RNA sequence: GGUGAAAUUCUUGGAUUUAUUGAAGACUAACUACUGCGAAAGCAUUUGCCAAGGACGUUUUCAUUAAUCAAGAACGAAAGUUAGGGGAUCGAAGAUGAUCAGAUACCGUCGUAGUCUUAACCAUAAACUAUGCCGACUAGGGAUCGGGUGGUGUUUUUUUAAUGACCCACUCGGCACCUUACGAGAAAUCAAAGUCUUUGGGUUCUGGGGGGAGUAUGGUCGCAAGGCUGAAACUUAAAGGAAUUG
């Protein structure tokens, strides 16, 4: 076994994805392009054509420096937001893997409170 | 116009031998220069690893150790136990609708001054023949339980060390202690010791961290 | 638990509340236990223990003031320490540590 | 009108028409 | 007098000759007479005891806080007012504190202060009610009361005095660059008016 | 009239219970009420599973779940589709499809 | 028989300074003129020397206090957050 | 960032993201239910004190001590009478950016008073089950919570024992639910909203077409908002409830 592990952080909002690679500490990150950045036109941030451009990305830069597996851990908003992974958490783990790295141990790490602080909206809610 | 990556070491991250598989992986720093060295840089880095990759069996797939980095030497740096967690999954997998959750914890330290709060988790069941539907507890079952969690969640720290704890952490004895010890009360599956924590550290006494370590 | 068990004391066995009824049965020797109160003076308190050490008498420690001791005991007023010279028919002298 | 608004429209009209009993005597 | 809290008289013996140390601290709110108070670096987190701000942890409440080493105190002093310790900085050894004031403060791990809070807290919330007793406090602290307007004044008297009717004439918030006899007013303010915001601007 | 006689959805015995947040607008609406859908979904989809099979170091270990409780409040449940409305001989089942 | 309705302790300052100044002195004045208990000797007997200073009459032990009362609010929470802090040290 | 789209805003002074370490800020997410307690308002992780309570068990005790109650009291959702701290998630307002004919709104970003003090609410809510309380009877069923009783029942281990947990049956007391309609109702529906022209078990409160109007005036609680009590002149042929067809 001569796989070197990285970790991949994938942040998945409704409004934009984070492909986000460190080594086994969370210090020194190795490669970090986002959804928005793929896509210039405000709306397709969290695209999941966006997120799969970003994947590669990553995958293109931690194969030049020599990371060549990944533990990936995933995450939506969380905290008071909607604790459900945005679209392009799905495109972006499907992209790192197809783009010859290596994966394991799939984890959610979505920040979930223990009944903790206020909400959007105000007890009438976002009212459209 | 700098390109970062071209200036940075790779230190080898070498688990204490309490685990099997004591290399864990590798990890970057920048190149030590005038009055900014490395070793300041990595000596407190603390690395998440499954149990399962530790110990190689797939038996311990949802729960993590908490690595921290204490010396470097030659090219790796030797690590200390800095905590246990449950994976997400497994967690949430457990808190199932119509059942008890019973939850104890407590903070005590080790014969050496290692302070640590121990999370334990438990759930009543059915037991084969119930026709009811959910094989819920009484409030007094779990002030029961929760008793004799903490009263044996307790004893078990006086007598053991932090490398005592690791060890004893792996095969789950605990978890049959619990349940020798609480079936006389309910059913009570699935019980875990769910999260230990570090709270307060001693001394760096680096002649205890090299024994955990000088082997391979 | 010390409530009942001081309220088993005063109704059956014997006692004696204040410093210097305590002092005096613990010098005649007669004292089976002395409770103090928590805010007793600590030079007060030293003393108390030095004679319990020289006369063996065991020691309990109330955890509130002389308010709640004297109202543990069943008076209206403070009372500091108490020394007990008879149990009754309690199992105070035995019930301890 | 609203019955909440109509409620809190008299009890306006009610509090200025004591302040005009007020400056009056 | 003239001092809103009130003293601590300690005593302490000398450790190089045979005699006794009487000093004056400025009390805190627990401390009472015949308590034994400990100073040094290897004293206990109590009120009362004096330490250096290195060896106290963060959110510690300190009160007579020195500024540097040696200089037997400075920072919140008055009554009910205290220091928080928020963070050490043990390399080039230094010490962030929140002063009374609400501003961020870095100063030397070595330098000292009390723990606890000043005592006398909330002196200043009783009405003072009438112009007898601000009369006496300012008689046990110096000449500055009362005042009279400077819109009240003549011309000769004031920048402000003058005028058929009583008014300032010109903007009354002046620059820092203004010289003596021109800062009269609201020095240097960079806003006036009633504070429709809060505190601890970013 | 009445619509229901559970008038919403059930307190019966209570008197007030505390609210939670809807998941789609953040209207606050009674823990009783706010129907409620359990989502388990696999993190990777089922197009997905044939290409993790391949790039994954240790062979057949294991495929984890997201565990959610999502929380509605009535009109964003009837907008989503989650719920419908029914004929009124169809109100009153309370089994679930 | 009771001899005011709601000004107490105020009534010696008759209808002057106005009625939410006498209302504001007159709830800190029954308090810095309180009696209260020593938590030395256990009797109440401690009353205010000058602003911070209370003093018990039996027993002979000044305190340093509030202005008004001889413990205040923050002084409490001081006190909490100061022994949680120490504890955590000596543990 | 943020949105239906965008914009305000922050970004080589490195934003966002990652790690480590701290510090203040309702409550206790999942467990959590046609489940529990409480007179109601209301009350969810622990642990320890302090008193309290229902139900059950009872061949213990008193012997009518009771039911409902003008006057008179206690208790209380939250949202502001008033005086320290800590520090914004939401919008009153306020600032702004959109949208629009306008948008002083919905939506976006920020933010002062505003469910955190220790100390009052005069006491207001669709304070709702829009169903007063006490007592008796009338109809079937399966669940569930608390207690009790029985089983030549299961399991836990020492072999079975004692408990506990589970299964079957019964009983008392609860939160409710399902089917019918003898019965009621204008109907919706209802095991009470039944036992009512075959009209009487006891008792308290409220209403008498719609407005004017919870207004005027007087009193009272009231440093406040405002509660509690509370008309008339005049005006009007409908207002309203339930259901049917479009
Ligand atoms: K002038
Ligand atoms: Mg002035
Ligand atoms: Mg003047
Ligand atoms: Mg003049
Ligand atoms: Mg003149
Ligand atoms: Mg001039
Ligand atoms: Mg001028
Ligand atoms: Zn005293």
């Amino acid at each position: 076994n001569s796989q070197v592990f990285g970790v991949a952080r994938i942040y998945a909002s409704f409004n934009d994805t984070f492909v986000h690679v460190t080594d086994l500490s969370g210090k020194e990150t190795i490669a970090r392009v986002t959804g928005g950045m793929k896509v210039k036109a405000d709306r397709d941030e969290s695209s999941p054509y966006a997120a799969m451009l970003a994947a590669q990305d990553v995958a293109a830069k931690c194969k030049e420096v020599g990371i060549t597996a990944v533990h990936v851990k995933i995450r939506a908003t969380g905290g008071t937001r909607t604790k459900t992974p945005g679209p392009g958490g799905q495109a972006a783990l499907r992209a790192l893997a197809r783009s010859g790295l290596r994966i394991g141990r799939i984890e959610d790490v979505t920040p979930v409170p223990s009944d903790s602080t206020r909400k959007k909206g105000g007890r009438r809610g976002r009212r459209l | 116009v700098v390109d970062p990556f071209t200036r940075k070491e790779w230190f080898d991250i070498k688990a204490p031998s309490t685990f099997e598989n004591r290399n864990v992986g590798k990890t970057l720093v920048n190149k030590s220069t005038g009055l900014k060295s490395a070793s300041d840089a990595l000596k407190g880095r603390v690395v998440e690893v499954c149990l399962a990759d530790l110990q190689g069996s797939e038996d311990h797939s949802f729960r993590k150790i908490k690595l921290r980095v204490d010396e470097v030497q030659g090219k790796n740096l030797l690590t200390n136990f800095h905590g246990m967690d449950f994976t997400t999954d497994k967690l949430r997998s457990m808190v199932r609708k119509w059942q008890t959750l019973i939850e104890a914890n407590v903070t005590v330290k080790t014969s050496d001054d290692y302070v640590l709060r121990i999370f334990a988790i438990a759930f009543t069941r059915k037991q084969a023949n119930q026709v009811k539907r959910h094989s819920y507890a009484q409030s007094s079952h779990i002030r029961a339980i929760r008793k004799v969690i903490s009263e044996i969640l307790t004893k078990e720290v006086q007598g053991s060390t932090l490398a005592q704890l690791t060890s004893k952490l792996i095969p789950e004895v605990i978890n049959k202690e619990i349940e020798n010890a609480t079936k006389d009360i309910f059913p009570l599956q699935n019980i875990h010791v769910r999260k230990v924590k570090l709270l307060k550290q001693p001394k760096f006494d680096v002649g205890a961290l090299m024994a955990l370590h000088g082997e391979g | 638990s010390i409530n009942q068990k001081l309220a088993l004391v005063i109704k059956s066995g014997k006692y004696t509340l204040g410093y210097k009824s305590t002092v005096k049965s613990l010098r005649q020797g007669k004292s089976k236990l002395i409770i103090i109160a928590a805010n007793t003076p600590v030079l007060r308190k030293s003393e108390l223990e030095y004679y319990a050490m020289l006369s063996k008498t065991k020691v309990y420690y109330f955890q509130g003031g002389n308010n709640e001791l004297g109202t543990a005991v069943g008076k209206l007023f403070r009372v500091g320490v108490v020394s007990i010279l008879e149990a009754g028919d309690s199992d105070i002298l035995t019930t301890l540590a | 009108m609203r019955a909440k608004w109509r409620k809190k429209r008299t009890r306006r009209l009610k509090r200025k028409r004591r302040k005009v009993r007020a400056r009056s005597k | 007098s003239g001092r809103g809290a009130p003293l601590a008289k300690v005593v302490f013996r000398d450790p190089y000759k045979y005699r006794l140390r009487e000093e004056i601290f400025i009390a805190n709110e627990g401390v009472h007479t015949g308590q034994f108070i400990y100073a040094g670096k290897k004293a206990s987190l109590n009120v009362g005891n004096v330490l250096p701000l290195g060896s106290v942890p963060e959110g510690t409440i300190v009160s007579n806080v020195e500024e540097k080493p040696g200089d037997r105190g400075a920072l919140a002093r008055a009554s009910g007012n205290y220091v928080i310790i928020i963070g050490h900085n043990p390399d080039e050894n230094k010490t962030r504190v929140r002063l009374p004031s609400g501003a961020k403060k870095v100063i030397s791990s070595d330098a000292r202060g009390v723990i606890g809070v000043i005592a006398g807290g909330g002196r200043v919330d009783k009405p003072l009610l009438k112009a007898g007793r601000a009369f006496h406090k300012y008689r046990l602290k110096r000449n500055s009361w009362p005042k009279t307007r400077g819109v009240a004044m003549n011309p000769v008297d004031h920048p402000h005095g003058g005028g058929n009717h009583q008014h300032i004439g010109k903007a009354s918030t002046i620059s820092r660059g203004a010289v003596s006899g021109q800062k009269a007013g609201l020095i240097a303010a960079r806003r006036t008016g009633l504070l429709r915001g809060s505190q601890k601007t970013q | 009239p009445k619509k229901r006689a559970s008038n919403g959805r059930n307190k019966k015995g209570r008197g007030h219970v505390k609210p939670v947040r809807c998941v789609n607008c953040s209207k606050s609406i009674p823990k009783d009420k706010a129907i409620k859908r359990m989502a388990i979904r696999n993190i990777v989809e089922a197009a997905a599973v044939r290409d993790l099979s391949e790039a994954s170091v240790y062979p057949e270990y294991a495929l984890p779940k997201t565990y959610n409780k999502l929380h509605y409040c009535v009109s964003c449940a009837i907008h989503a589709r989650i719920v419908r409305v029914r004929s009124r001989e169809d109100r009153k089942n309370r089994a679930p499809p | 028989a009771k001899r005011t309705k709601k000004v107490g302790i105020t009534g010696k300052y008759g209808v002057r300074y106005g009625s939410s100044l006498r209302r504001q002195v007159k709830k800190l004045e029954i308090q810095q003129h309180a009696r209260y208990d020593c938590s030395f000797c256990g009797k109440k007997t401690v009353k205010r020397g000058a602003a911070g200073i209370w003093t018990c009459s039996c027993c002979k032990k000044t305190v340093a206090g509030g202005a008004y009362t001889v413990s205040t609010a923050a002084a409490a929470t001081v006190r909490s957050t100061i022994r949680r802090l120490r504890e955590m040290v000596e543990a």
